[PDB]
């Protein structure tokens, strides 16, 4: 039934897929089927190509030939999971498990299936099992993904740290842990892990982007600009890179060369609220007030539950001969803002300039209840205080 | 005489997320004079056919 | 269940005696390497390099059969599973399906995995001090146990099975290679030897010279021959136009803002107007009640093939009663069946429903054709489409 | 398709008729970005087979 | 379910014969075009030359093309007759299923929609693929509870099959799972 | 003038293109193409006062149903640049209502649909777009992206490979193909 089993494996092993197919066809024509390894390798070859339908058919045939084999059921459930059907993949992995209760692949694949099925208790427990049988990097990644989707990074930092603890050369783990450090207050260990990644891969785009972001946050825009120059040619048209480059050029008072990059990034992604907010902010700083309102209103229509957006739209409306709209926009902002006193101070400035001086004190007290680093929000804090 | 203070720091992306791209704005190409004449001579025959 | 002489249909299908089953086993052990000089005991040869086709690089204990550590550095199928990790302190070498070569040493020692290839490294070859591997893209493969590719490229085509003849730890005699077009490529330590046109080659051979031959004398062929032959950035620039435009914006921003808001209001008005008019006439080919239809015309000449691609766009809900009605000018186009039911539309499949339009006017006349998709209990079209029929090019 | 007159069948790239990337400039074929000033002599690429040109 | 399958198999044999005839006509047309281009090249040339019996090859290819065209016409007519007879047969089968079990008007309408999809075969959609997709979906969303079968056997595509065994299996399985007490639905 | 203007617009210099097209406006040329071009240039060169009146003159001057569809497509681009995705939704649907075989409108309307959440609508619309214009790369890339997001790596591969066939020097298509070919082993 399987005279030339090895030759086929050696041809498939060397990424031939041409002589291996001929030997498969010859073996099958001679044996009239029942080879179970001219069908298996042929299905694996099909799966290597785009096709995942004939692979499923031939894995079905291989399962029919050996009804009590766990690997064939695993392969059939995997061919299912490569398509969109995850429930059937789970129900075939179950049968593959009731023939073998000691392998990590079944548990890892059940985890990644229950992930697509939004069953997080079963996925979490199955992936814990997959760790306990044999710890692998992809199981750690899927568990971190579960703990990020379901809850908070408080549960993901432990898992990613334990993962990077062993086999610390995986760029994905290092970079994701660094990103999750950025997501929290820690900026130091984030830099540590991003540099750890960059030692291995110097041109890692997903890590260069976050490193440049962190750099821009603490001033020193030229270092981030060089970081972006490192990867500019690899990704020549990517909205995030050009948005960060425009913010670099806006940091060092190159407002025109920042509007250029930001508009280029906006053209390549007209639905990205961050670039619209940045364009609005820069057109406010450039004192244009006609474009600023437009871009800030767009970014509002894309992310309406923000506080700074309505503040900047109201600052644009204050210089556009429309003070009632500025009033209602500031009301929206103060209702929708919680931890930014700049909105309160700017609304106090609007009120005091409107001749009220009554509710300006209310906004000043709201700001002082909210509170601290900006050099120019400090002075207006004290000037609207003493003059009120 | 107080000027409203603007934040000096913009929003910076910290990860590249695959977003569905839109098609791009399409500048309608202009026509030649021969092309306009040919189209008008093609439609004038239709008009005379319908007007008989 | 089936004899070698016998076939499926009455020898693997005559199991009315038993038809019993069993359980699984290990896999096709597609490697063999063993740390020798203990075979007189056969138990302190603990290295049993079994690179199986279940992807495990399993090493069952030698003479104890414990296989306490069954870890595999393959991470995938092994192209060059064996003849790889001969360190004298027994550091095993494994080859990945991906072409990345791992350095998994004794009891799965952790070592940096070298990716020292551009193409697939399916050419690993022992060299009598190090583990020779062959580059996939016509490049000779040279390397030592610390990643560093010692050798530069030396092969014109894709080799298939290297070897090496006899010299010491500091030493290497004739280290041959295969080829994809099977040319013998004996390589001298200091120079190349030959490039031939013969039949095919192997996975492994052996310089089994009894009488001091440099050559292997091992043959593998499509035909099965058993040989014995012994032969800085692109940031844009801004001109005077830009600064004049920004000055106009800085001096007349209020009027621009106001007039653009007025224009946006009028644009919302006109877009809502046209949307309502389209809903009235039901002229949208995309419009609870999920559907999508578009009509393609193919062919010059008096007869055109008009295929309506219709599609149900819903999670899981079929549409039972629908029907298509064509509206044409009965003096210009002769539609055989200008009205027909549509099959049960399963969510997710594009149904091509085609018809044969035929131009009747002897003179070239291009007239529009409307298509209406509608329920069978209703009279208002569910949706519609238009097609400008091209010119006839008749006779 | 049905009329062959070019002497060279596979001439050097740069001597036969037979910029911004498709991420910026809209396109009409695999390449050939959209042009200004349509003229009735524009070929803007050519089909491979009669079937492709018809369909 | 057994004198009904033979009509389906006759229909599908005619369909396969038509596809073979058409893929043969393709090659004959390509040959004719190649010889015609050769002759046109000999025509445009100034210098005289023997035709080398190219005209004879052209005549032979033209005869082959006409024969294949007539064969395709006759196969189209036979396929249409077989389709009408199959429509009558499936009408009777839906009737006998709606009587064999107390099927109401809704389920009878569902069956008439699934089994009677079109009144003419075309080179992109035929009866087999359409009724197979409809039946696979009806068994998927209504009459099946195991996801393994739902994903392995109960899949739907709109390409001409290479055999009618899946359609017949699905029809027998439909009648079976109706016998046990199943009922049809839409959502 | 038209050629240099187009090249100036697409190499992120829309103000010079606006000048080059205002020249043709100054020389008595009065088309639907010219005014839509002036609208695109005015909007992208950040001149919001003369933007939409040009699109209105365009819609007025359009002697076809494809020109009207292209003007509505560009108005939807203006709208989606302004925000207010509902106006762009209406403009893309009107571009479809005018020219049924308008693949860019299908792609953009599917992008907005998936922005709303309706995944099946977006899938069907992207399939229609990629069926009408195979030479485009955006419908294939978006279909592959949404498929990979939900699963169906076979469809994701069949779509990302056609994307690479359409725009062979893309970047996200390469990462998608690498991830897919990695999942296949």
């Amino acid at each position: 039934l399987e005279k030339q089993n090895w030759l086929i494996h050696l041809y498939y092993i060397q990424k031939d897929y041409e002589a291996c197919k001929a030997v498969i066809k010859e073996q099958l024509q001679e044996t009239h089927g029942l080879c179970e390894y001219a069908i298996y390798v042929q299905a694996l070859i099909f799966r290597l190509e785009g096709n995942i339908q004939e692979s499923l058919r031939l894995f079905q045939m291989c399962a029919f030939l050996s009804p009590q084999c766990a690997d064939n059921l695993k392969q059939v459930a995997r061919s299912l999971f490569l398509l969109g059907k995850h429930k059937a993949a789970i129900e075939v992995y179950n049968e593959a498990a009731k023939l073998n209760q000691k392998d990590w692949e079944i548990c890892h694949n059940l985890g990644v299936c229950y992930i697509y099925l939004k069953q997080f208790d079963k996925a979490q427990d199955q992936l814990h099992n997959a760790l306990h049988l044999n710890r692998h990097d992809l199981t750690y990644i899927m568990l971190g993904k579960i703990f990020l989707l379901k809850g908070d990074l408080d549960k993901a930092i432990e898992i990613y740290k334990k993962a990077v603890e062993f086999s610390p050369e995986n760029t994905e783990l290092l970079t994701t842990l660094g990103l999750l450090y950025l997501q929290l207050g820690i900026y130091q260990k984030a830099f540590e892990h991003l540099g750890n990644t960059l030692t291995y891969d110097p041109t890692n785009y997903k890590a260069i982007l976050a490193a440049g972001s962190m750099m821009q946050t603490h001033g020193d825009f030229d270092v981030a600009l060089t970081k972006y120059k490192v990867v500019a040619c690899a990704v020549i048209e990517s909205p995030p890179l050009w948005n960060n480059i425009g913010m670099c050029f806006f940091g060092k008072k190159k407002y025109v060369a920042a509007i250029s990059c930001l508009k280029r990034a906006n053209y390549l992604a007209p639905l990205d609220w961050k670039i619209l907010y940045n364009l609005g902010l820069v057109h406010l700083t450039m004192q244009q007030y006609a474009s600023a309102f437009h871009f800030l209103s767009a970014a509002i229509n894309f992310q309406p539950k923000m506080g700074e957006l309505y503040m900047l739209l109201a600052v644009a409306l204050t210089n556009l001969e429309d003070s009632e709209n500025a009033k209602r926009a500031y009301e929206e902002a103060v209702r929708l803002d919680k931890c930014n006193p700049l909105v309160n101070l700017n609304y106090a400035v609007l009120l005091y300039n409107q001749g009220e001086k009554r509710d300006a004190l209310a906004q000043y007290q709201e700001m002082e209840k909210k509170v601290s680093s900006s050099l120019e929000f400090d002075p207006e804090m004290v000037e609207v205080a003493q003059k009120l | 005489m107080f000027r409203e203070v603007l934040p000096k720091q913009g929003q910076l992306y910290v990860e590249d997320i695959t977003t569905m791209v839109l098609c791009k704005p399409k500048l309608l190409p202009l026509k030649s004079l021969t092309l306009e004449k040919l189209e008008k001579m093609q439609q004038a025959a239709q008009d005379t056919i319908h007007q008989q | 269940l089936r004899f070698l002489p016998l076939e499926l249909s009455e020898m693997e299908a005559f199991v009315n005696q038993h038809k019993s089953k069993s359980i699984r086993r290990q896999t096709v052990i597609t490697t063999m390497t063993t740390l020798k000089k203990n075979l007189a005991d056969e138990d302190a040869v603990s290295c049993l390099v079994l690179g199986t086709e279940n992807k495990e690089l399993l090493v069952l204990d030698p003479e104890a059969f414990t296989i306490l550590a069954k870890m595999s550095l393959p991470s995938v199928p092994a192209f060059l599973e064996a003849s790889g990790q001969f360190d004298v302190e027994f550091r095993l070498a494994a080859a990945c399906r991906n072409g990345s070569i791992y350095i998994l040493r004794r009891d799965s020692k952790r070592p940096k995995y070298c990716i020292e290839l551009g193409a697939q490294p399916v050419g690993l070859v022992g060299v009598h001090k190090v583990l020779v591997v062959g580059s996939n893209q016509d490049s000779l493969h040279g390397f030592t146990y610390k990643g560093k590719r010692l050798w530069t490229v030396q092969m014109p085509a894709a080799i298939l099975a290297m070897n090496l003849l006899e010299q010491h730890s500091r030493g290497l005699q004739a280290v041959m290679a295969a080829l994809a077009n099977e040319e013998v490529r004996i390589y001298h330590d200091k120079v190349l030897l030959n490039v031939i046109r013969t039949p095919e080659a192997v996975t492994s051979l052996c310089f089994g010279r009894y009488g001091r031959e440099d050559n292997t004398l091992i043959m593998t062929t499509l035909g099965g021959g058993l040989i014995i032959k012994i032969l800085k950035l692109n940031v844009p620039r801004k001109t005077r136009l830009y600064v004049d435009q920004t000055l106009r914006e800085r001096e007349a921003g209020t009027a621009m803002h106001r007039t653009f808001q007025a224009d946006l209001y009028l644009l919302r008005l006109r877009a809502a107007r046209a949307y309502v008019q389209a809903l009235e006439s039901s002229l949208s080919p995309v419009s609870r009640e999920p559907l999508k239809l578009h009509a393609v015309v193919q062919g010059l000449g008096p007869t055109f093939k008009l295929t309506l691609h219709l599609q149900n766009t819903s999670t899981a809900r079929p549409i039972l009663g629908l029907v298509v009605c064509f509206l044409y000018n009965e003096v210009l186009y002769a539609l055989p069946r200008a009205f027909f039911k549509v099959p049960l539309l399963v969510p997710g499949l594009n149904y091509p429903l085609e018809t044969f339009v035929k131009s009747l006017s002897d003179k070239g006349i291009s007239d529009i054709i409307k298509v209406l998709v509608l329920r069978e209990g209703q009279s208002t079209p569910l949706l519609s489409a238009h097609i400008n029929m091209p010119m006839s090019e008749g006779l | 398709i049905l009329d062959e007159n070019a002497i060279a069948q596979v001439p050097r790239p740069g001597t036969s008729l037979k910029g911004p990337s498709p991420a910026v400039r809209p396109v009409t074929q695999a390449g050939r970005p959209i042009t200004g000033f349509l003229r009735p002599s524009t070929q803007s690429g050519r089909p491979g087979t009669i079937e492709q040109a018809i369909k | 379910l057994e004198e009904y399958f033979e009509l389906i198999d006759h229909h599908f044999e005619l369909r396969i014969n038509g596809e073979k005839l058409e893929e043969l006509l393709s090659e004959r047309a390509v040959q004719f075009r190649a010889i015609q281009r050769r002759l046109l090249t000999r025509f445009k040339d100034k210098t005289p030359a023997p035709l080398q019996h190219l005209d004879t090859l052209l005549d032979g290819t033209y005869k082959q093309v006409i024969a294949l065209a007539d064969a395709v016409e006759e196969n189209q007519d036979n396929l249409f007759q077989s389709f009408t007879r199959l429509k009558s047969a499936t009408h009777l089968v839906i009737l006998l299923i709606g009587l064999w079990q107390k099927l109401s008007a809704d389920q009878i309408a569902i069956l008439e929609a699934a089994f009677l999809p079109l009144q003419q075969d075309t080179q992109e959609l035929g009866w087999e693929e359409t009724v197979d997709a409809a039946l696979s979906h009806l068994l998927k969303t209504c009459l099946s509870k195991s996801s393994k079968e739902q994903a392995l056997n109960l899949n739907s595509q709109l390409g001409i099959p290479k055999d009618t065994s899946q359609l017949k299996k699905h029809i027998t399985l439909f009648c079976d799972r109706l016998a046990k007490g199943g009922r049809l639905c839409l959502s | 003038i038209a050629c240099i203007g187009s090249n100036h617009f697409y190499t992120d210099q829309p103000e010079v293109a606006l000048r080059f097209y205002r020249r043709l406006l100054q020389m008595g040329v009065y088309n639907c193409q010219l005014f839509n071009n002036l609208g695109l240039c005015c909007f992208y060169a950040q001149q919001y006062d003369m933007t939409l009146t040009s699109f209105e003159r365009a819609l007025s001057l359009a002697e076809n149903e494809e020109e009207v569809a292209d003007v509505w497509y560009n108005l939807g681009h203006v709208a989606v640049g302004t925000g207010d995705t509902n106006l762009a939704h209406q403009c893309f649907r009107l571009a479809l209502v005018s020219n049924n075989q308008h693949a860019e409108a299908y792609n953009n309307l599917a992008v907005l649909e998936m922005r709303r959440g309706h995944v099946e609508q977006a899938k069907a619309l992207l399939q229609t777009a990629s069926s009408l214009a195979p030479h485009m790369y955006e419908p294939h890339f978006n279909f592959a992206t949404i498929s990979d997001k939900i699963g169906d790596l076979q469809r994701s591969y069949a779509a990302a490979k056609k994307s690479e066939a359409a725009f062979p020097d893309h970047v996200d298509t390469q990462h998608l193909i690498k991830q897919l070919e990695q999942h296949f082993a």
